[PDB]
């Protein structure tokens, strides 16, 4: 039959990919980095505590100025914070209680957010008048909004429980490109530093690399045993990390088209919620359902340090663009800024 | 579905027909990147209190 | 005095009423306060509806006009009028057909009070739809919600009545003249003693009295002592009734002596309309006798005490129920079914006692109960020669032993009795309007004018009276309408205008519930830990994933998530129902609401919102609880 045969040729193509990946696996990252010194013990203090959400925090995103950040919470608000003073620059009550994600536009002119309303709402931070207004409600997904990241003031990429991602033209309110291919809820996305590519991580345990302009899935990365909750590009754009419910993070390389490293410990059994690199890429910071942030040597795989300042899940985190600090957000309703 | 399964084949063919580099070279490039940028990384290379916006300081801009 | 809850009461009440199907044009427009607030809305705030409602009220005045000359004049004024023209001027005029029916009866000089009924029906079909939906949106529906909150939270006690002189005495209790303190309305309080009811085994009697009063008390019958309220205290049952301070007719018969034909005719006509009302509701009275006829200060009369009455719409009674000298044959025969038949026979006996001084089956003052009955069953009664022929025809009509021959049982009810020769002089509409001069105007302050010829309370005793309290909605609304409605509305209007200005000088719009997905909001009182906290009144906002609360002068700073809530239960704390929320980690959150509908609605909404939130959270990978130990 036709269906019998198309399945068999798919399987055979999967074997040829596997074989060509193995042909590239001449050594390991771990062997290559044996000669560099360990980073030693990474130790940070809590320099700010950001108080004001009234229930769990689900997400956060730094502004490009390394100073303002936006958080989203079970309390049905976004708060935009001045991390230097701790003052609330804006407090935005949402139309839907069920927000899950948020994003700061690079310009600082907009934030976005959304969740179980299946909408990506765009907020204009300084109107003609000087007020905070909903400027656009991006409707079109068929399931929840899991992540969103602006390319610029008129374009944003979204991921969704409906298993797709999309590129939107904010002015028209329309999906310009739809990225189809995952077979489970898409949980997270990260844009390459040049914004021609993005990667997504999903509940099908895979990550995919997408071409923004041409609409296709370029590469698919497997190995996680369970949901990928979080993903983030290494700072030169040639690799990325994931965090999963299988209690591991992993490093994937684009040009080698495969996994380079696993970051795990027999004593860490819970899920990872959030990942980000330090400015040079040497540290990989991840948030955990055990209420910690663990800091990994991205080159050598050793655990370098622990940020233990929350009384419930660390649900989100992020390193500033200037590399000066890391924010952690938690189910305990606080963010902390550390260095 | 036969349309679906043919779509999977076409997709996998795009995934298969890419140029790949050796891991040893991909790894050396990541290492070199970290090494070139180690000194500008404040979480790695802790800065003096005076350069750190979040220590010993009340007077800020904007 | 009545203090209305604040307008935000609407958030709870609108929902509570929608859940019961109560927010429709028909349910609101037919309530007196509903009508008054809808009218206000239409006359003053919605130009397209104003002429419809003005016309509607002209017709309502026309309907109540006593003479045919008045209605010839007024029907012509109405037809030849500006409101009539305003209604052709609009693009929703009356139909050719309705206009033809009206102007056809007009030109042939015939002006029944329902002349304009097809106009009423067309008006209402146009008030239905958008105009009604605009009323619902307005502040006049908010105000309806405020009044309705008060209606549905009535819990009367003795302290709500200023209680005065005794105006009647029986075996079970006494009746008093009283004034309801919040409105100033005058009433009778029939106050029955529970110890004395237990002693004499008349519990089913007290209770049947209440169900019968409920069946009968709407429609404002001028000829029955109807109920506005029932309530109870630990020792007393209490019925709040039409005030009748003129004593009963058993006492007046014994003082005046017997009554002339003309005098009795006044009493009979009034009684007949009381019976008609009851039989139209499938109620047989059964105990018609002069001690159950009461007089007002003017001498107009009403039937009272429905204790022995019965509902016959479903099951016709068999039993021998009444007083021995007034019970019909088909009643005295146990296991012969009967309907309203019984009252017409009893009426006959009673109109005989007013003329002669004794029932027609109690011959020589005698009390042989068995013999009174044999006379009713066997001999037809000789009517003394002195009775007029018209009166003879009436009593021979009413006292037929066979129901199938008896006046009022031949298939047209009271109308058969009203047509009797004996009543030829009467205009029955004038009887209805209490226009006839009564025969006996009671002397003011007359003492002992309504006396009849004459142990612990278990929790099982109290349990029999569980469903005794009752408010007759139409009676309370009429009381309010005719006393304090207008003044309270004005005062309340001024209070709300004032909170509004003050709120805006402060920089405060009470807008926190708006533009979000808030399900319901309002005041409740809270308590946490019983040692650490106490009752604090706060303002709550229920959202799909949490319940937030605030004090005065700040937005909410505290909440419980729907996730944390394990259950919502009723529970008693010092003779008052509260809500008990069990919270994850064995904590407790307790709520007290300000009114009965609020407790019902907060319970339902909390329960619905926590169950839906938890089933939803469980499907969302990022929000659900994940395993933390193997
Ligand atoms: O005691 C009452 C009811 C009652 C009746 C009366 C009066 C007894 C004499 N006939 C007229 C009755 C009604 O008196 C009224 C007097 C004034 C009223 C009124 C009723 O309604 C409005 O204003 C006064 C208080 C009462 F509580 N019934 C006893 C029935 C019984 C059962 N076993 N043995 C006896
Ligand atoms: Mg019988």
């Amino acid at each position: 039959s036709e269906l019998d045969q198309l399945r068999q040729e798919a399987e055979q193509l999967k074997n040829q990919i596997r074989d060509a990946r193995k042909a590239c696996a001449d050594a390991t990252l771990s062997q290559i980095t044996n000669n560099i010194d360990p980073v030693g013990r990474i130790q940070m203090r809590t320099r700010r505590t950001l108080r004001g959400h009234l229930a769990k925090i689900y997400a956060m995103h730094w502004g490009t100025d390394s100073r303002l950040l936006v958080s989203a919470s079970q309390d049905g608000k976004l708060i935009i914070w001045d991390s230097y003073t701790t003052n609330k620059v804006h407090a935005i009550p949402l139309r839907s209680s069920w927000v899950m994600t948020c994003a700061y536009a690079p310009s600082g002119n907009y934030v976005a957010c959304g969740g179980l309303d299946n909408i990506c709402s765009i907020y204009n931070l300084k109107t003609r008048e000087g007020n905070v207004r909903v400027s656009r409600e991006l409707a079109g997904h068929t399931g929840y909004l899991s992540c969103c990241r602006f390319l610029d003031d008129n374009q944003i990429v979204t991921s969704s429980g409906d298993t797709t991602c999309a590129l939107w033209d904010i002015e028209t309110g329309q999906q310009t490109t739809t990225f189809t291919g995952h077979t489970g809820d898409v949980m997270s996305l990260s844009l390459a530093p040049d914004t021609r590519l993005f990667v997504s991580g999903a509940c099908d345990a895979s990550a995919k690399l997408w071409d923004v302009r041409e609409g296709m899935c370029r590469q698919t990365f497997t190995g996680h045993e369970s949901d990928i909750n979080a993903i983030c590009f290494f700072p030169n754009g040639n690799a990325f990390a994931t965090g999963s419910d299988d209690a591991t993070c992993r490093l994937f390389d684009l040009r080698a088209d495969q996994e380079l490293m696993t970051y795990s410990h027999d004593n860490i059994i819970c899920g990872i919620t959030s990942v980000s690199f330090s400015k040079s890429g040497r540290l990989l910071l991840a948030g955990y359902d055990d209420f910690n942030c663990n800091v990994w040597d991205a080159l050598k795989a050793d655990r370098a340090g622990v940020l233990a300042g929350h009384d419930n899940r660390v649900s989100c985190l992020g390193v500033t663009d200037d590399g000066m600090a890391v924010a952690t957000g938690s189910w305990d309703s606080f963010l902390k800024i550390w260095n | 579905s036969i349309a679906q399964a043919r779509k999977l084949v076409e997709q996998l063919k795009m995934e298969a027909n890419i140029d790949r580099i050796k891991v040893s070279k991909a790894a050396a490039d990541l290492m070199a990147y970290c090494e070139a940028h180690a000194k500008e990384d404040p979480l790695l290379t802790p800065v003096p209190a005076s350069e750190n916006p979040f220590r010993e300081k009340k007077f800020f801009c904007a | 005095k009545i203090l209305l809850p604040e307008p935000s009461i609407r958030s709870v009440m609108q929902k509570y009423l929608e859940d019961r199907g109560e927010v429709t044009f028909e349910k609101i427009f037919s309530q007196k306060l509903g009508y008054l607030l809808f009218r206000d809305f239409c006359l003053n705030h919605l130009e397209e509806a104003r002429p419809l409602v003005e016309f509607y009220e002209e017709i309502k005045k026309y309907e109540k006009l006593e003479t045919e000359e008045e209605r010839v004049a007024r029907s012509r004024e109405i037809f030849d009028s500006y409101i009539m023209k305003e209604l052709l001027a609009c693009s929703h005029p009356f139909s050719k057909s309705a206009t033809e029916h009206v102007q056809g009866h007009l030109g042939k000089k015939q002006v029944p009070p329902d002349l304009f009924q097809p106009y009423i029906e067309e008006i209402c079909q146009n008030l239905r739809g958008d105009v009604f939906q605009k009323f619902i949106e307005s502040d006049k529906f908010t105000r309806f919600c405020q009044w309705k909150n008060v209606e549905l939270n009535i819990h009367l006690t003795m302290n709500d009545f200023s209680v005065h002189r005794i105006i009647g005495r029986g075996g079970f209790g006494e009746v008093y003249g009283c004034r309801k303190a919040d409105t100033g309305k005058m009433y009778a309080m029939k106050c029955l003693d529970k110890k004395r009811i237990k002693m004499k085994q008349g519990e089913t009697l007290a209770l049947n009295e209440r169900i019968m009063l409920s069946l009968v008390s709407t429609g404002d019958c001028p000829f029955i002592v109807c109920m506005s309220y029932a309530f109870h205290t630990p020792d007393k049952l209490s019925f709040i009734l039409d005030l009748m301070n003129g004593g009963d007719l058993h006492y007046h018969l014994s003082q005046h002596g017997v009554f002339s034909e003309a005098d009795m005719r006044f009493y009979a006509a009034e009684i007949i309309l009381g019976l008609e009302h009851m039989h139209n509701r499938f109620v047989v009275y059964r105990d018609l006798k002069p001690a159950n006829i009461l007089l007002d200060e003017h001498g107009h009369v009403r039937i009272s005490d429905l204790g022995l009455a019965c509902d016959f719409s479903k099951k016709k009674p068999h039993a021998s129920v009444g007083t021995h000298g007034y019970m019909a044959p088909e009643v005295l025969q146990k296991g012969v079914a009967y309907d309203s038949s019984a009252d017409w026979f009893s009426l006959g006996c009673m109109l005989f006692k007013l003329l002669r001084g004794h029932s027609p089956f109690r011959q020589h003052k005698t009390k042989d109960k068995h013999e009174i009955d044999r006379m009713t069953l066997t001999m037809a009664v000789e009517l003394p020669d002195s009775f007029s022929p018209e009166l003879r025809s009436l009593l021979e009509g009413l006292l037929q032993r066979d129901v199938n021959r008896r006046l009022g049982c031949l298939g047209r009810g009271a109308q058969e009795v009203k047509e009797s020769p004996f009543f030829r002089s009467l205009d029955w509409q004038m009887v209805f309007l209490q226009k006839y001069p009564p025969p006996l105007i009671p002397p003011r302050g007359e003492v002992n004018a309504a006396d009849a010829f004459d142990i612990k309370l278990l929790d099982s005793d109290q349990e029999l009276y569980r469903n005794f309290p009752l408010t007759i909605s139409e009676r309370w609304q009429q009381e309010v309408a005719e006393t304090v409605f207008d003044t309270i509305n004005a005062e309340t209007d001024r209070l709300e205008a004032r909170k509004k200005a003050k709120n805006k000088q402060l920089g405060h719009e009470e807008d926190y519930a708006l533009g979000k997905d808030c399900i319901m909001h309002g005041y409740m009182s809270k308590m946490g830990n019983p040692f650490l906290t106490q009752w604090q009144r706060r303002y709550f906002y229920l959202f799909p994933n949490r319940l937030e609360w605030r004090g005065e002068g700040e937005a909410p700073q505290s909440l419980l998530t729907m996730e944390e809530i394990q259950s919502v239960e009723e529970t008693q704390i010092k003779e008052r129902k509260c809500l008990l929320l069990k919270i994850r980690g064995g904590k407790q959150f307790i709520l007290q609401c300000d009114s009965d509908p609020e407790l019902v609605q907060w319970k339902k909404e909390l329960r619905d919102a926590y169950r839906e939130a938890q089933q939803l959270v469980q499907r969302v990978p990022k929000m659900k609880n994940k395993p933390r130990a193997p």
